[PDB]
């Protein structure tokens, strides 16, 4: 997204200043208070003009900032810790008996 | 809600055992005739 | 690992506040920088080149 | 048998030409009844109701 970002600045034609959303959060509404957080809540408050990062375009944001069409697709998926077929011993070819 | 390969020795090991008490047991009957009738 | 299939299909748009002036030439960017096909390029680059 | 992940990610949309006058009540249509949840029954309906 930096060399994106790089892209779109030369398409566009503009200069911009790369900040690190402060809370690290990728952008939610508080449930309650209907605060957005994140990246949204950096557009919601003004503090950022665009946003250049994996956003995930979703209705809820949809319904309170902008979207350009997609530019990566992608889905919800599984992460498991890898595991091994084979391990080796010296006699398991005697472990049914015990010592 | 809060509720959501091995080997047994022993068991035949007891065989084990008696299989051995029979030993100690048919060899004295052994000796206590090869001395006692022998002899 | 990634175990079975994604759970759902969405993407990643620029997003802008609402009625920003930008959104309509970023958004014309990312299609004509789809259209070049610099973004398949840019993932392998990140995700698989190396 | 279907094997392997999907190549790509994409979905069907209603189409018109281009300007057509019935384009935008007919995708605020689409967009109601994929909101009323109608578009998964007919699925199952049509896939693997029978």
């Amino acid at each position: 997204c930096v060399d994106l970002a790089a892209e779109i600045a030369k398409h566009c034609g503009f200069k911009y200043k790369l900040t690190i959303v402060g809370d690290g959060k990728y952008g939610a509404r508080d449930a309650d208070t209907k605060i957005w957080n994140g990246m949204v809540g950096e557009l919601v408050y003004g503090k950022a003009d665009i946003a250049i990062a994996p956003l995930t375009i979703t209705l809820v944001r949809e319904e309170v900032i902008d979207f350009s069409k997609p530019f990566m697709s992608l889905g919800i998926s599984i992460m498991i810790k890898k595991p091994q077929k084979s391990k080796p011993g010296v006699f398991s070819f005697l472990d049914p008996l015990a010592y | 809600g809060e509720c959501g390969s091995a080997l047994s020795l022993s068991n035949v090991a007891g065989v084990f055992y008696i299989l051995v008490g029979g030993l100690g047991l048919a060899m004295l009957v052994a000796l206590i005739e090869f001395c006692y009738k022998s002899r | 690992m990634k175990v079975g299939g994604n759970l759902d299909s969405k993407g990643y748009g620029i997003a802008t506040p609402k009625g920003s002036s930008l959104g309509n030439a970023v958004n014309l960017a990312v299609l004509k920088l789809n259209e070049q096909g610099l973004l398949d390029k840019l993932k392998n680059k990140w995700w698989y080149d190396k």
